[PDB]
């Protein structure tokens, strides 16, 4: 055998084993979520409080694409941050040829051809991050989310890292639950939830929730931090959930 | 045995990485379909959506790569966008350089001859891809032409790719034994896809609702995709009859 | 302009109104004194719905339009229809980063179907300059009040320019598709 | 990486050998043995074809006999493809010594150039070397007739007569037992076949299986002429020793 | 054609004493007739006791200070923190200056 | 990133083989037999279409191409291969020689600079032999009609006759036996169809057989008129018709 | 086989760890630092007796204030000394001044680490550079390989390294003189040296303030050798 | 074991060895230890020599006037990842006037080492740094770790035997924090912490390194008879 | 461009690929330099097994870098060409920049440096060659004579030898040749060197080559016969 010493190998199922191995790297991570609402999305990640040694709110994982797109990721944060770099190289290229802001759907394009490329080739290692990302456009809200062999779909709901399964399981309950739409404050307040369920999965280390969301109406179609009393809001409203 | 690894030949003459490569085709478990009209190309394609968090509007595998051109792809979906914007991108330089749009089959050729070069030279891998092109041309008329990770491309009077790809050719090469014709006699475009999809069901023997399917057609000067209320309109009809 | 080059004249003109835009412009093409082409078409299609009227250099305005259209085309298939400040940005990137080397006054106007009709103009410097018409206009026009306003208006230009003749020709933007329009020497002359 | 897949070329083994030019040497010893004989008034190319087939085109044919300078030759023996390759360099090489002095190229300038180029693939750029032997015959004003070979090592040495290829052990035994110094070249050209008519692995030797030339000073008055043997010519001399 | 000189004006003087050194300069920026600043300083402190004017083109001499502030900073990091002698900052200033012999700095510095 | 393979994948191995070329010519030898026979006026090229699929179109996949106007070119192996060499030996004949001399290479010559494309990938970095054996046929002024194959090595031989691929050891004795010195083309065309039905299984006709010639001028296929020095291209392309018409008298 | 620039288990790199083997091969190389001058000396080791021993330089000037010693594989110092030399006038040039010992050290030891898939593998060479500047004095540093120097009171290096090592734990102290650091070179060096110590097979020499880097001629050594045996048989 | 001979392999179960045997160097080097309060920023570290003979290695480098690092592993792997932060802070200065900031100099870090984890050919870095700094936000601790991996801690320790000084400092946590106007206090406690690291050693003149940085105070570093105050 | 790092340490401290370029001296015909008061000699082995050879224009073993200066060497043929060539052009360079010719030392130091740089390059493999360098400094008249090997050390020697049977011919020089007094004249040096070479040869036909090197560029290559007498007194003082 020996096909999975080397990226960009086909295996004789027709399989690349180094971006399996990539996404086992990913299933380790903490979990991140993103949910797309009536005008917008809504990102929310959980952060590992490792000791009482760590700054709260001073290790901000969410990162901002432009001034519209959002992004967030599991699994090794360093390749992550690489990606956004790129994203923002994307966008820039994109906004200076073009004048207009750079669409989701093209900015998914560009992160998705570029984790692809590093599954080309054996001089290169696959990305081990699934990025959850999106934000609003001309046409409106998108959310995606991207994995290590270059794959990615437009989401209704997404999750990601080691309480995937716990999360998704919830959010496919807000889509059945909510088929006509779900607001941008409320999305918020969801989210903070969905990150608490799945941190069962994770319970050993107590944890820190960062909320990010694009909304036309909330945020005038800009990408901000979810900071202060509309914070303590949602985390309060996951609270009461659990118990 | 190293061999089996990187494009170069075995003992017995082969490429082993080629060869994987198709079996990489089959891994999303859709099968297309291709037939022409007298006035039209049409494509079809099995729509699977499994998960019921994704937005099934962005879950597609065919292309429009430039007017006139169209594409879809049998293999996954990271390879298919690199094949699609690459042949985009030819497709427009093409009509820069040459004051013309890029014909259907020159278009398969060119994406045949990068496709051999991944099967010669040993640093890029071939992608786990097969391209099916289809188009209106203003010379040759209505055209299919489809490529492989081996790099091999050829004219088709109607094809079929996928896992359940033989049942499907069969059942094509025996209506065009009776038809004793090229091609799909009929006028309007609407009645090409209905034949397409009927004989589809009849091919993988499963029934399809307007979300199970994706579909592409080619007329003079423009290529598009239908949706899904075009195909339900299209699904109503064949079920009236 | 480099010499003896075939120049483009300068006599054009594009109008925002009701139900579109209109792009107009003459057709003469001068070597010095001498007119090499009486019935140019200055009026030139980078996409569906975008158009240009071109000025100053004849090669290195086709130089660019040409390429122009190569992006709009290019962007068409990943992107889907671009807006006509998009095409007026792709010109102007060109004609910006290489004013060195250009002599190109382009004036781009296309049709949208949420912002209408749009008028962009990029003079020889390379900046950009949106407005509602360009070359007693009022806002909100019709067809007919805009053709007779490109009409006139023209036509004295070429009444008092040498570098400007010929025949006038127009293009109309608008949801109902596109028309191309042609006004003889008899007919507007006499005006 | 791609680390994994590099045969690596150009190293030594532990005995102090280059493993790439032991085996392509390996290689030439099966190639069809060429036979290069110096007198002292011209000069004997003999070269035996690969199993030829009757269907072949034996007298638009090139395979072991190449023609460098209107003063210079050589005898190929291993991969044609690789020797052509090196034959065109070598032509060019002749051409820009003319223009720069214009001068014919001496004939160990030539040799050296070229064997240094196959040196260069030993050391350095990773690559397979040339599996090709030549045996250089030619001429020039300060040295007169002279016989060469170089190997795929780079390394050249000078000869009065060599062979290369196949059976060169029983080929050399028998060319240093008849050949002598005072020799003309209608005898040389005698000694060349005999040769090979005892080494070739072959029944019977006959003109279809042969190649051969002849640098003789043999045009009129004090110059060198190159004369590449036709299949009817090869037919005649093999009959005139009395070989068939 | 575009001209990449320009002359600021102004004048600089350097006294030195037996234990103490003074560098003067006017504070007016100029440009052909007009005024721009009634004080703008070009005499600085550049670390190490060292102090430093580059008079003629301001832009070229706001340039010139800037790289040898630079340039003992990192003298510093290179060499244990070491103090630049006013003899070594010379030498240096010599490269800086020379190192655009053929695109000079239109500028008379004195440290 | 980057292309890492400067190295060759073809090396000598311990018996002095090169194994990539011989496991080439494996590849060639599995592939389809094609055929060349040269005549006193002529030169003729032959293959059999084996069709992938029936729904395919083989008339748009052409094994045998033309090169020049007086050079043609079909091959044994792998198609892909043979599609790209055909592309660049059709731009070597301009680059390397007409746009120097404003005149088509003779066979030798363009032979020789294909030869060299293969012998190159022989030998430079990071690719493998191309998987293909070329017979191609032409004509030229000075050397008049001939007849060459060449293999995987870059190795190239001029042919009165031979045959490559899948079924060459009985096709080249057959052709043994059938040629002479004094053959016209009209029988050399006769031969090779003789000699092709041997190999072919199937169906035997001019939809799966592939045939062109290297003849005569063509002014009808020449395109204008005006230029006497200019009197076509010798490469023609049989049609199925005029295959079937020779298949009767058979 | 194995990149270049790989980690072991243990968190060391492969190849300069098996390049610090090369250096214990190498021949004995001894620095000694006081307050009146640095000592360097070094055994020749000669391979045959026709050799002559006088044409072995692993002693080395880089400036008048400094001076450098090696051990291992003793080609690969002469593209080091080269850099060190180029450096050590290139800080003349910008500066006007001699450069410190520990700076030209620290460009030294940058070109260490240089390596991998920059030159293919690292120095085989350990150095013992020795100098005098204003600010610091009289200074001793040992660059190996790995990128890394120390500075020493006193080092060794080579093949006898860890006895002769242990030896001058023992002897040195913060008061030795030059003429004492001398001989103690010449000592230990006669300790582990494979052959008799004698003028021909060992080299001495030494870097003062006043009289900058001197490498000692055999007349002078001869002496010192012979003053040393003296001395050692008073007691 | 099979997927540990380069940095662009995984293995199957996600790791990428050569970045844990780079971290694996740093454990095998000397401890050094960080800590801050809201006014000043204050790094320590256990110097290790090779012998009695010998220096001891210096652990701290200065990157501006209001920024530096603690080093511990492979020093010249530090002094590159050093270099590269001073000339971004030198950057930030004379392009925009600007003292860089604490946060993004870490950002800067992990990206530079982030590169030479994912390409073929290269390697990790071989150390672990522990950045201080004063900006505009006020006093920071940064920890850095060649897999990438930057931290924004209150305080922390990195080296062999860390553990025992990074549980001091999260038991002194709500002492140490509000030590504000007061620098000496601030190194007491971090000269507590790094001896809860020590074994059959003891901090000696020559052996142990201070740093601090903080509101009215420039990155200064003390050593030699300058930390005789805090034995 | 190839860059894989062929020349690389082992576990034992060892470069292979250095040390496996010196079995291939070892395997390379035997070369022996010996210098006397007022010249050098050098000696090279032919080996026998080639016979029909042109000595006239077979690559003499026995190469001139100047007019003062010449280089023989062992090990692979191939690979001497490339130094000599190097060393010739830095010869004329040296004459052009510093308007003298180099001295013995200084070629030395630049073939072995040449040498050395083959030990860690990525994509080249070491020099598989040991020379001999020997001549005369610019207006100079002390013999110098150097060798260098394909780790890039060199060095002086009084007497040296190379090569296949060269711990044989070392054997014989070390016993031999007196430090104290060196062979006086032309004559006792060239006995010296063919007498060593005679312990190894075989026979003293035209296996043996003999250069002879003196002050102010003279140097000459003895012939057949001129050895040939050597060859003779010396097996007629040996029966005794
Ligand atoms: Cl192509
Ligand atoms: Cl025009
Ligand atoms: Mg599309
Ligand atoms: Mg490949
Ligand atoms: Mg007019």
């Amino acid at each position: 055998t020996g096909y999975d010493l080397s990226n960009s190998v086909f295996s004789p199922d027709g399989r690349n084993f180094q971006v399996e191995y990539a996404v086992k790297a990913v299933e380790n991570g903490t979990t991140s979520i993103g949910i797309k609402c009536n005008d917008g999305v809504v990102f929310a990640v959980e952060k590992l409080i490792t000791s009482k040694l760590l700054v709260p709110q001073k290790n901000v994982k969410i990162q901002v694409v432009d001034r519209h797109i959002g992004c967030v990721y599991s699994g090794l944060i360093p390749d992550g941050r690489h990606l956004v770099n790129r994203g923002r190289e994307e966008a820039a290229s994109f906004k200076k040829l073009y004048k207009t802001p750079i669409p989701i759907p093209a900015f998914a394009d560009r992160l998705g051809q570029y984790v692809q490329a590093h599954t080309l080739y054996n001089s290169v290692r696959p990305f081990g991050v699934s990025t959850i990302f999106g934000g609003v456009d001309k046409n409106g809200a998108h959310l995606y989310m991207l994995e290590p062999s270059g794959s990615y779909w437009g989401y209704k709901g997404a999750a990601t890292g080691k309480g995937r399964q716990s999360a998704k399981a919830e959010l496919e309950k807000l889509v059945d639950h909510h088929p006509e739409g779900l607001s941008a404050r409320e999305a918020v307040k969801q989210a903070a939830k969905i990150i608490y369920l799945a941190h069962e999965d994770n319970k050993e280390k107590d944890f820190e929730l960062e909320i990010s969301w694009c909304s036309l109406s909330e945020t005038n179609g800009l990408h901000k931090f979810v900071k202060g009393d509309l914070l303590q809001e949602a985390i309060d409203f996951a609270q009461k959930e659990i118990n | 045995g190293y061999d089996r690894h990187i494009t170069i030949f075995s003992p017995e003459g082969r490429l082993y990485q080629v060869e994987y490569a198709f079996k990489a085709t089959n891994q999303t478990n859709i099968n297309s379909l291709a037939v022409r009209g007298k006035d039209c190309t049409v494509v079809i394609s099995q729509k699977k959506v499994p998960d019921k968090l994704l937005d099934p509007t962005t879950v597609s595998y065919i292309f429009c790569i430039s007017r006139t051109i169209g594409m879809v792809v049998n293999g996954p979906i990271p390879d298919a966008r690199n094949a699609a914007l690459r042949a985009k991108a030819e497709a427009a330089e093409f009509r820069y350089k040459y004051g013309y749009d890029m014909p259907c089959d020159v278009l398969a050729k060119r994406m045949a001859n990068l496709s051999q070069i991944y099967t010669q030279r040993a640093y890029m891998r071939p992608l786990g891809v097969i391209l099916t092109f289809v188009s209106v041309d203003e010379e040759l008329g209505p055209s299919i032409y489809k490529t492989d990770p081996a790099g091999y491309y050829v004219g088709y009077k109607a094809t079929a790719t996928g896992p359940k790809q033989q049942e499907i050719t069969t059942n094509l090469e025996n209506h065009f034994k009776k038809s004793k014709i090229d091609h799909i006699n009929e006028e309007s475009w609407e009645k090409v896809v209905e034949f397409a999809i009927t004989h589809m069901i009849d091919a993988l023997g499963t029934e399809f609702s307007k979300n199970d399917l994706e579909v592409g057609v080619a007329t003079k000067d423009k290529f598009f995709t239908l949706s899904a209320e075009n195909i339900e309109e299209r699904l109503v009809a064949i079920a009236e009859q | 302009l480099k010499k003896g080059e075939v120049s483009l004249g300068t006599s054009i003109m594009a109008v925002t109104f009701k139900d579109g835009v209109i792009l107009g412009a003459d057709s003469r093409t001068t070597t010095g004194a001498y007119i090499a082409n009486r019935v140019t078409d200055k009026l030139t299609r980078v996409h569906d719905k975008i158009w240009c009227c071109r000025s100053g250099s004849a090669a290195d305005t086709q130089a660019i339009a040409d390429i122009v259209q190569y992006h709009l085309e290019l962007y068409t298939s990943q992107y889907g229809t671009p807006s006509t400040e998009t095409a007026a940005s792709v010109f102007k990137e060109l004609c910006y980063e290489n004013k060195d080397n250009l002599t190109a006054g382009i004036i781009v106007a296309g049709y949208d179907d949420k912002n209408k009709g749009e008028v962009y103009t990029i003079p020889l410097g390379g900046s950009v300059h949106k407005l509602p018409y360009a070359i007693n206009f009022r806002e909100n026009m019709s067809k007919e009040e805009t053709v007779d306003f490109i009409k006139h208006s023209l036509s004295q230009a070429i009444k008092w320019d040498g570098s400007s003749g010929g025949v006038i020709r127009m293009v109309v933007l608008t949801a109902a598709g596109v028309e191309r329009l042609i006004f003889y020497p008899d007919e507007y002359e006499q005006l | 990486g791609s680390r994994r897949y590099d045969s690596r070329t150009t190293i030594f083994s532990p005995e102090g050998r280059l493993y790439q030019v032991e085996y392509a040497l390996e290689s030439i010893s099966h190639a069809g043995t060429a036979i290069g004989i110096m007198a002292s008034d011209g000069i004997v190319l003999a070269a035996e074809r690969k199993v030829t087939s009757t269907l072949l085109e034996q007298d638009t044919s090139t395979e072991k006999l190449y023609k460098l300078n209107d003063k210079i030759a050589v005898a190929v023996a291993g991969l044609t493809a690789d020797a052509e390759i090196l034959i065109n360099t070598a032509r060019i090489h002749a051409q820009n010594y003319l223009k720069t002095y214009n001068e014919d190229i001496p004939v160990e300038i030539l040799v050296r150039r070229l064997s240094d180029i196959k040196q260069g693939y030993t050391q350095h750029g990773g690559l397979r070397p040339f599996g090709v032997s030549f045996i250089y015959a030619g001429y020039d004003d300060r040295y007169g007739y002279q016989l060469y070979t170089s190997n795929p090592s780079g390394n050249y040495t000078g000869w009065k007569a060599i062979s290369v290829g196949a059976n060169t052990s029983a080929a050399q035994t028998l060319l240093q037992m008849d050949y002598k110094d005072d020799m003309k070249v209608d005898d040389a050209i005698e000694l060349a076949l005999k040769t090979l008519s005892k080494t070739t692995d072959s029944s019977a030797l006959t003109y279809d299986r042969l190649e051969f030339a002849t640098i003789r000073k043999g045009a009129n008055d004090g110059e060198v002429y190159q004369k590449i043997f036709k299949p009817q010519e090869i037919k005649d001399i093999l009959v005139k020793t009395g070989i068939t | 054609q575009f001209n990449p000189y320009g002359d600021n004006g102004g004048t600089i003087l350097g006294i030195a004493g037996e234990d103490f050194a003074v560098l003067a300069g006017d504070t007016r920026n100029i440009t052909d007739y007009s005024i721009n600043s009634r004080y703008e300083p070009k005499v600085f402190d550049c670390g190490d006791n060292i102090v430093m004017s580059a008079n003629g083109f301001a832009a070229d001499g706001d340039a010139l200070v800037k790289r040898f502030k630079n340039s003992v900073k990192w003298y510093h990091f290179d060499h244990n923190d070491k103090k630049l002698s006013i003899n070594s900052a010379a030498r240096n200033i010599q490269h800086l200056l020379y190192g655009k012999r053929f695109f000079p700095y239109y500028v008379h510095t004195i440290i | 990133m980057t292309d890492r393979y400067s190295f060759s994948l073809t090396t000598f191995s311990p018996s002095g083989k090169l194994g990539q070329i011989d496991y080439a010519l494996t590849a060639v030898k599995q592939g389809v037999t094609s055929l060349g026979i040269k005549a006193t006026n002529g030169v003729v090229i032959a293959t059999e279409k084996k069709s992938s699929s029936p729904l395919a179109m083989s008339e748009t996949l052409s094994k045998v191409s033309l090169l020049t106007p007086d050079i043609g070119a079909v091959y044994s192996g792998m198609g892909p291969d043979y599609r790209v060499l055909v592309d660049k030996s059709r731009k070597v004949a301009h680059t390397s020689y007409k746009r120097i001399y404003g005149e088509y290479p003779p066979t030798k010559l363009l032979v020789s600079e294909v030869a060299k494309i293969m012998q190159e990938a022989t030998q430079s970095g990071g690719v493998r032999p191309f998987g293909v054996s070329l017979l191609i046929a032409g004509h030229d002024e000075f050397n008049g009609f001939s007849l060459y194959q060449v293999d995987p090595s870059g190795s190239y031989f001029p042919w009165k006759a031979t045959a490559i691929g899948k079924g060459s050891v009985a096709a080249k004795t057959f052709l043994e036996k059938r040629w002479n010195d004094e053959l016209e083309l009209e029988d050399a065309i006769h031969i090779a169809l003789l000699t092709l039905k041997e190999s072919v299984e199937g169906e035997f006709n001019g939809d799966t057989i592939e045939l062109a010639i290297i003849g005569d001028e063509n002014p009808d296929l020449l395109g204008y008129t005006g230029i006497p020095t200019d009197k076509g291209p010798r490469f023609r392309k049989l049609t199925s018709q005029e295959i079937n018409d020779r298949l009767e008298a058979l | 086989d194995r990149g270049v620039s790989t980690f072991s288990p243990e968190g060391r790199l492969f190849q300069v760890e098996y390049s610090l083997e090369a250096i214990k091969l190498g021949s004995t190389a001894i620095g000694i630092a006081t307050k009146e001058g640095v000592v360097l000396g070094v055994e020749k080791r000669a391979t045959s007796p026709l050799l002559e021993s006088d044409s072995i330089e692993k002693i080395v000037e880089i400036d008048r204030h400094i001076g450098c010693a090696m051990s291992g594989l003793t080609a690969d110092a002469r593209s080091m000394i080269e850099h060190a030399r180029t450096a050590a006038v290139t800080h003349n040039l910008y500066y006007d001044e001699d450069i410190n010992v520990e700076s030209l050290t620290q460009s030294v030891c940058d070109l260490a680490l240089r390596f991998g898939e920059l030159m293919s593998r690292p120095f085989g060479v350990a150095l013992l550079i020795a100098g005098h500047d204003a600010d610091d004095g009289y200074q001793l540093f040992h660059a190996e390989p790995s990128g890394t120097f120390y500075r020493y009171n006193a080092k060794a290096i080579g093949s006898g390294s860890e006895g002769a090592q242990a030896e001058l734990l023992n002897e040195w102290h913060s008061s030795l003189t030059l003429k004492e650091a001398e001989l103690l070179v010449l000592k230990i060096l006669k300790q582990v040296m494979e052959e008799k110590l004698d003028e021909n097979n060992a080299q001495l020499s030494c870097i003062t303030k006043q009289d900058g880097f001197k490498i000692y001629d055999n007349e002078k050594t001869a002496e010192l050798i012979k003053e040393l045996k003296e001395k050692e048989a008073a007691e | 074991n099979n997927y540990d001979g380069d940095t662009v392999t995984f293995s199957p179960t996600g790791r990428l060895f050569q970045v844990e045997y780079a971290l694996e160097a740093i454990k095998q080097g000397s401890v050094t230890v960080g800590l801050r309060s809201n006014t000043h920023a204050v790094l320590v570290a256990l110097k290790r020599n090779a012998d009695e003979l010998s220096s001891y290695q210096k652990k701290i480098i200065k990157c501006d006037e209001h920024m530096g690092l603690s080093l511990a592993g492979l020093a010249p792997d530090a002094r590159v990842l050093s270099n590269y932060l001073r000339q971004q802070c030198n950057y930030s200065s004379l392009v925009f006037n600007r003292k860089l900031a604490v946060e993004r100099a870490g950002h800067l870090l992990c990206d530079k080492a982030q590169k030479n984890t994912q390409s073929y050919g290269g390697r990790p870095y071989g150390v672990g740094l522990l950045i201080i700094g004063y900006d505009k936000s006020g006093a920071h601790l940064l920890e850095f770790q060649p897999s990438g991996n930057v931290t924004e801690l209150y305080g922390t320790a990195i080296g062999a035997r860390s553990q025992g000084a990074k549980t001091y400092l999260e038991r002194t946590l709500d002492t140490f924090i509000k030590i504000d106007g007061n620098p000496d206090e601030l190194i007491k406690a971090g000269v507590e912490a790094i001896s809860q690291s020590l074994r059959d050693e003891s901090l000696t003149v020559d052996n142990l390194s201070i740093a601090i940085v903080g509101k009215d105070t420039p990155f200064t570093i003390y050593d030699g008879e300058a930390v005789a105050k805090y034995i | 461009g190839y860059d894989r790092a062929l020349s690389i340490f082992s576990p034992d401290g060892h470069i292979f690929q250095v040390e496996y370029a010196l079995e291939a001296v070892k395997r390379g015909t035997c070369a022996v330099g010996v210098k006397g008061k007022n010249c050098v000699v050098l000696g090279c082995e032919r080996r026998s097994t080639l016979k029909l050879q042109d000595t006239r224009i077979t690559p003499s073993k026995v190469s001139k870098i100047d007019s003062h200066v010449v280089l023989s060497f062992s090990g692979l043929n191939a690979d001497s060409r490339i130094l000599i060539e190097k060393a010739r052009v830095e010869a004329q360079s040296h004459r052009l920049t510093l308007e003298d010719p180099v001295t013995v030392e200084y070629l030395t130091r630049y073939v072995a440096g040449v040498q050395q740089r083959y030990t860690q390059s990525g994509g080249v493999r070491p020099f598989g060659v040991s020379t001999l360098i020997a001549g005369f400094d610019p207006r100079d008249d002390e013999p110098k004579l150097y060798q260098t090997e394909p780790s890039g050390i060199y060095s002086s020697w009084s007497a040296q030898t190379i090569g296949r049977n060269s711990k044989t011919v070392r054997e014989f020089l070390e016993k031999n040749y007196d430090r104290k007094e060196p062979p006086a004249t032309v004559e006792e040096c060239v006995k010296l060197t063919v007498r060593s070479l005679l312990e190894v040869v075989q026979t003293g036909a035209k296996n043996i080559e003999i250069t002879v090197v003196k002050p102010d560029s003279d140097i000459v290559a003895l012939s057949s016969e001129e050895i040939n007498q050597y060859v003779t007194q010396i097996e007629q003082e040996k029966q005794e």
